[PDB]
């Protein structure tokens, strides 16, 4: 989204998390900066 | 003629101060009985005939609104509480989905509406396996989920993490004595018709105050002590609307609260070692809970309240009204804890009395509740586990708790409330004749010894 | 009579029962009652130590009735010894006093140290 | 030299010439956890201790005196004992088991006499 | 007027003017971490305080600042004359000289007291 | 597991040992300690021979 160090320093992600109740899990989403997520396999799809 | 400084080590001379009591409590409490939220072991046994000294020709200022020792006493009450609930089970597996439906016995074919039976899934030992369990709930207790009135949760899963109150450990109030250290002491007002604010003729100095019960209870003062001579109207403020009037009697109403229903428990296994006992079905026919008091002392006790109101409010009309069927149940109602169980009545009958300047029982409908979210705090709720057959309590009406309602333009006429916040009250209405002192006893006056060279 | 029985009395009725406040200025499990039992007892046993050095550096250690070498300034208490012993009560003397107390403890612990120096002298000159 | 309570055993007259060691025995980190809790709870009550015997003596007037002669006659209710026999036959032991009744009105008698002597001190100065 | 501690750069003789201040420094929450450690320090200030008291009532020189004793002083401790003592050094550089001999001196000092102690007793018992 | 229907077992700190080490019983100032050195004392009663 940026205009065009700080276009790549964000990314966003959807995640399920648990809810109030634990046994439903709700898809949320959020705003992350790639320094607080590590990929998980090669394809650049699913971090942590 | 040439004096000299003299000091005297042991002068009766003291000084208004705060400082922290430490419980003592009756012997006979210490027999056994290690299951108590208050004095388990945990005070010094009280000092047989307490030594109760009366100071003459003294004239002392207190002030029961600003008075210390109340809210050292809540806070010690609260950190009792919350050290007692510390081991107690922790229901975070009960926040789940529960398919609830109004449950219907025989007697209910034949107030049924006011529980509903919940089935949801709970985790065994295993956490990779699931068993469908059953419980009953009070309505009070659960919310619904969607519009479709199928699906509901427990009330406090938005709030916190309610803690099942360990069944074995009781927490019916004892008489707590509240003791100052060496260097201190109490000085009790002794004037019968003390108002609670003033100057006090008659003081006298104690080290431990009387046996003070810590009842919680909303809009009625329970098993407190009475007042000497008249009844006394305490505010901080008459003419301030937002200050509670604490109400002391002289004379008790006895009232008879009951919870006839012969209810089941059963143990649900939520954990490693974790027990949650939640409610079966009922056995026989049903009966609402409620409470009885006796009316024609009750509208004596009403009436003469009423004289001392229209005495502090001379010209204007004194009515009582109810308070309004729209805010928390903690309020709105007379709530407390009969023998393990939380009751809410209905004191829409007791206050429905108006006076003119020229056999029968009242019955007062309850509720119980499971899930209590007392203090007022959000987010330190628990779980009262049930207590299987009748529950019978018969307390003492020793006070009431009136709140006058603001100033309207259609003046010449006041409206009082029953109820009013600040729990802090109640332990107010019984510590509003001690006040603690710090002495001094380091004093110097001259006179007419000089010390040898 | 009991502790503080004498706080109505006058100075002369008062200053013969100061053993019983003496006594009972030091008289006598986790959670919050033992905790605080515990920081109450070390409070006290404070007080206690803080009123017991006072004394002593006035010289007047061991002692519950003690007369000392500062003189009265008149400008404290202008009122002679008979009216304020035998018709006022000791929280009247020290609400009237209560200007002045830091400077009596300060002189008298400066004439305390000056006996003491004039001692040490004494006796070394024998 | 003779250590601490070395002279349980002796006679009263030898066991009184060894005070020092016992009274400097009476008063010879931790985590936030019940241990450390329980040692300074410890630490505090010796301190009480020892606060309380020294409180005891000042107000008998012996304050900073391990013997102390006392204006207080010695009742012949409370024993009638020879002085001989009592010092050179008795340890402290057996006295402290006879005398455990009367031990309370002694300390009562003693503070009262220590506070009318200095009432009397106090009169007299005032004289001159 | 000096304040507390002024004096450690003082002689001997001139410090000694100044003991008041020190003795009255020397005893001048919840469960949160600065409540318990206001708690142990007031506790361990009191226990040294008991202590030094202690000893002095053992020695007794109990309430006094400056106590005479009968013990004679020993040239093996320090064979300076009294004027160099009190009028060339301080406090710092006589405890640092002393620090060898202190616990000698406090026995002696223990069995001085206790010896009068009972020479008062049995010269009150003769009367 | 043995435990899972009665209570939740805690692995014991690898690097934390526990090996049985020597450990003194110490009393406060103002108490003292009676070690009976009779030889043959069963345990209960009398003891001739006292120390502190
Ligand atoms: C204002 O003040 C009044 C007066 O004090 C007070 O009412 C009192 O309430 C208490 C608490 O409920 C009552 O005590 C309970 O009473 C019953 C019956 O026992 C009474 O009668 C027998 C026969 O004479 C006496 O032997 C006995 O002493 C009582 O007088 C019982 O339900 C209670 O015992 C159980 O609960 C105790 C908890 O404190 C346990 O310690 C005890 O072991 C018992 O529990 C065990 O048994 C239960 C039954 O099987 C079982 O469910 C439990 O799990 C457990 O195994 C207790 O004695 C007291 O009698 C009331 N007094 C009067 C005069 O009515 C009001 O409550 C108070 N008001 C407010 C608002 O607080
Ligand atoms: C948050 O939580 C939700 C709910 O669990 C997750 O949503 C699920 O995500 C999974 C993984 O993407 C979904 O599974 C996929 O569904 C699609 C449909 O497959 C169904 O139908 C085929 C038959 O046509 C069946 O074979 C299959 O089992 C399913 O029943 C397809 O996209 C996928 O199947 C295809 O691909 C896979 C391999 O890629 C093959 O094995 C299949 O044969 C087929 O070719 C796959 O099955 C699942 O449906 C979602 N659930 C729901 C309720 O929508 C979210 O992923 C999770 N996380 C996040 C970040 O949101
Ligand atoms: C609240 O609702 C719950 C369910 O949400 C309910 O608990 C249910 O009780 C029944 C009857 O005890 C349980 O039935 C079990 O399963 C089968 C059903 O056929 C049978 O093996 C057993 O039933 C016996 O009793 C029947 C008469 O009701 C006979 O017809 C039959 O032959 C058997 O003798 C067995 O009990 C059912 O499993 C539970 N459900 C759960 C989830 O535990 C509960 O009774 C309701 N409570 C109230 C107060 O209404
Ligand atoms: C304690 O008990 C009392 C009763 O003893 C109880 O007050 C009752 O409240 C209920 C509702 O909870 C009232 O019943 C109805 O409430 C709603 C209010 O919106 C309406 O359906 C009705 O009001 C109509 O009343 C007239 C009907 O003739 C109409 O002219 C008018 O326009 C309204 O539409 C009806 O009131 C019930 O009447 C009261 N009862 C009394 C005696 O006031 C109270 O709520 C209980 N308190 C607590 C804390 O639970
Ligand atoms: C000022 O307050 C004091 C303290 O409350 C009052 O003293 C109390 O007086 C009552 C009434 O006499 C005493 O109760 C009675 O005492 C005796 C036995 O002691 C006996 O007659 C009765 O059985 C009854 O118990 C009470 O003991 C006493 N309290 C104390 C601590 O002495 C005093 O009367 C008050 N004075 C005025 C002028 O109001
Ligand atoms: C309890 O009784 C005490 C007296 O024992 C009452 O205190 C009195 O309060 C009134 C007002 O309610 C005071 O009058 C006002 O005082 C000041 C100064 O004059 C001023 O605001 C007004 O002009 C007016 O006069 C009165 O002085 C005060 N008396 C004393 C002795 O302090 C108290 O109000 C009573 N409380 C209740 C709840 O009844
Ligand atoms: C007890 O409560 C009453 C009611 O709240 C208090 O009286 C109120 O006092 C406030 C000031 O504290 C008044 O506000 C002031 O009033 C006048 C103009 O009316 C003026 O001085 C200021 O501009 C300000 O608005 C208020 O009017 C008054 N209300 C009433 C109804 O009298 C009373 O002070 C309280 N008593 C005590 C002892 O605290
Ligand atoms: C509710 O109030 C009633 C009425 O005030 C209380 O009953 C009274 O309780 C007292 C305290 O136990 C009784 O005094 C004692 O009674 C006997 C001799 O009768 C004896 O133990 C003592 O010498 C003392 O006098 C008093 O008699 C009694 N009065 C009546 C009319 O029964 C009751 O305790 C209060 N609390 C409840 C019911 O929970
Ligand atoms: C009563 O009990 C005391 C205390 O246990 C006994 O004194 C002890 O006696 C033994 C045997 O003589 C001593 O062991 C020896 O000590 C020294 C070295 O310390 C040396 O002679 C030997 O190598 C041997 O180890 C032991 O130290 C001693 N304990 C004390 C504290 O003095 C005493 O013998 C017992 N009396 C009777 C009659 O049984
Ligand atoms: C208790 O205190 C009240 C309130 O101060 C005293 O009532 C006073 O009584 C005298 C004598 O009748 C009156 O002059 C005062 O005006 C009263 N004060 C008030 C505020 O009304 C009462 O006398 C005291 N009673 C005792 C027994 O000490
Ligand atoms: C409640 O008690 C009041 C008095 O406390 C009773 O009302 C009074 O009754 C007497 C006796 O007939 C009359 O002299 C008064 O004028 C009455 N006062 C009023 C305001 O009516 C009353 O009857 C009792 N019962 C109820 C239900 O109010
Ligand atoms: C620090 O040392 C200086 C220098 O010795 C001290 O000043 C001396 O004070 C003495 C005593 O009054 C006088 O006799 C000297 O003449 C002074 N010397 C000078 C150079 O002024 C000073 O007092 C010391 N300060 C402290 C705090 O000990
Ligand atoms: C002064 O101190 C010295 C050194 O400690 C004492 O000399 C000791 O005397 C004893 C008794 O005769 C001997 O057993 C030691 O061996 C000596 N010590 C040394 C290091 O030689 C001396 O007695 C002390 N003098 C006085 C008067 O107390
Ligand atoms: C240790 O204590 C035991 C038990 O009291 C003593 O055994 C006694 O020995 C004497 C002498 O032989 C016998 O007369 C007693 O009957 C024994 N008592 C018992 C209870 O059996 C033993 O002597 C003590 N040991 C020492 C070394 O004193
Ligand atoms: C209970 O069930 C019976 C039989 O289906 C029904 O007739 C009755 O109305 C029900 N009672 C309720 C729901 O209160
Ligand atoms: C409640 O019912 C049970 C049987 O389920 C019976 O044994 C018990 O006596 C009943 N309790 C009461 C108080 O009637
Ligand atoms: C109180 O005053 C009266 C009247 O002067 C007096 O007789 C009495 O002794 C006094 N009481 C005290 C305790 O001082
Ligand atoms: C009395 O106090 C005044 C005021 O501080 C002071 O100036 C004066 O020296 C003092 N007089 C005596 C005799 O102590
Ligand atoms: C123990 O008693 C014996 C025998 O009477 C005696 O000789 C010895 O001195 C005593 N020991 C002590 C330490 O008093």
């Amino acid at each position: 989204s940026s205009s065009h160090i700080a276009m790549q320093e964000m990314k966003n992600c959807s995640f399920n998390m648990t809810t109030e109740l634990r046994d439903k899990k709700k898809k949320v989403s959020a705003l992350f900066y790639k320094l607080d997520i590590v990929p998980l396999n090669k394809n650049g799809r699913q971090y942590r | 003629p040439n004096l000299w400084v003299t000091v005297y080590y042991g002068v009766p001379v003291w000084r208004e101060a705060k400082t922290t009591l430490f419980c003592a409590s009756d012997a006979k409490a210490y027999d056994r009985e290690v299951h108590n939220v208050w004095a388990t072991h945990a005070c010094v046994p009280t000092d047989p005939n307490p030594q109760e000294i009366v100071l003459e020709n003294v004239t002392e200022n207190f002030n029961m609104w600003k008075n210390d020792m109340v809210d050292q006493m809540h806070e010690d009450i609260i950190s009792l509480w919350d050290q007692s609930l510390k081991p107690c089970v922790k229901l975070t597996p009960l926040c789940v989905t529960l398919e609830c439906t109004a449950f219907n016995s025989s007697s209910h074919t034949n107030a049924m509406q006011e529980m509903k039976n919940c089935s949801f899934n709970m985790t065994t030992e295993l956490r990779d396996k699931k068993k469908k369990v059953s419980a009953l709930f009070y309505k009070l207790d659960i919310v619904p989920l969607n519009k479709n009135g199928r699906q509901y949760r427990l009330i406090n899963c938005n709030t916190s993490t309610c803690t099942q109150i360990c069944p074995k450990v009781s927490f019916d109030p004892i008489p707590i004595h509240y003791c100052t250290p060496a260097g201190y002491a109490i000085l009790k007002c002794n004037n019968k018709t003390f108002n609670g604010t003033g100057p006090c003729n008659n003081v006298s100095t104690v080290q431990c105050t009387h046996g003070i019960k810590p009842v919680v209870s909303t809009q009625l003062l329970l098993n407190g002590s009475l007042a000497e001579e008249d009844i006394i109207i305490r505010s901080e403020n008459l003419t301030n609307n937002a200050k509670t009037i604490i109400v002391h009697l002289n004379e008790s109403v006895e009232i008879v609260c009951i919870r006839p229903n012969n209810m089941t428990r059963k143990s649900i296994r939520i954990g490693p070692g974790q027990t949650f006992y939640a409610l079966n079905d009922i056995i026989g026919d049903i009966r609402q809970p409620h409470c009885n008091i006796s009316k024609e002392k009750w509208n004596n006790t009403l009436h003469r309240v009423w004289k001392k109101l229209v005495e502090h409010f001379p010209n204007k009309t004194i009515i009582f009204f109810d308070r309004h069927s729209g805010g928390d149940l903690e309020i709105t109602t007379h709530s407390f804890n009969c023998g393990g169980e939380f009751f809410y009545c209905n004191t829409s009958g007791l206050f429905n009395i108006t006076y003119n300047s020229n056999t029968k029982v009242i019955t007062l409908p309850c509720r119980i509740k499971q899930i209590i979210n007392m203090w007022q705090e959000v987010g330190r709720c628990m779980y009262a586990p049930p207590i299987a057959g009748n529950i019978t309590c018969t307390s003492n009406i020793t006070g009431l708790l009136l709140t006058r309602d603001g100033g309207n333009n259609s003046t010449e006429t006041e409206t009082f409330r029953p109820g009013g916040g600040d729990m802090r009250d109640n332990w107010r209405s019984e510590l509003y004749k001690y006040k603690v002192v710090e002495i001094k006893p380091l004093g110097i006056a001259p006179t007419g010894c000089k010390r040898r060279v | 009579l009991g502790f503080l029985g004498a706080a109505g009395s006058t100075m002369g009725a008062a200053s013969n029962t100061l053993t019983v406040q003496a006594r009972q200025l030091l008289s006598g499990q986790l959670g919050v009652w033992g905790f605080k039992q515990l920081q109450t007892r070390v409070l006290a046993i404070e007080r206690y130590l803080e009123v017991q050095q006072l004394l002593g550096l006035w010289g007047c250690s061991g002692k519950l009735i003690c007369c000392t070498a500062v003189p009265w300034n008149s400008s404290w208490s202008n009122k002679s010894e008979t009216e304020i012993w035998n018709n006022m009560t000791w929280m009247q003397w020290d609400r009237e006093i209560s200007n002045y107390t830091n400077t009596i403890y300060r002189l008298l612990e400066e004439s305390q140290f000056q006996q003491e120096i004039n001692e040490k002298d004494l006796l070394a000159l024998d």
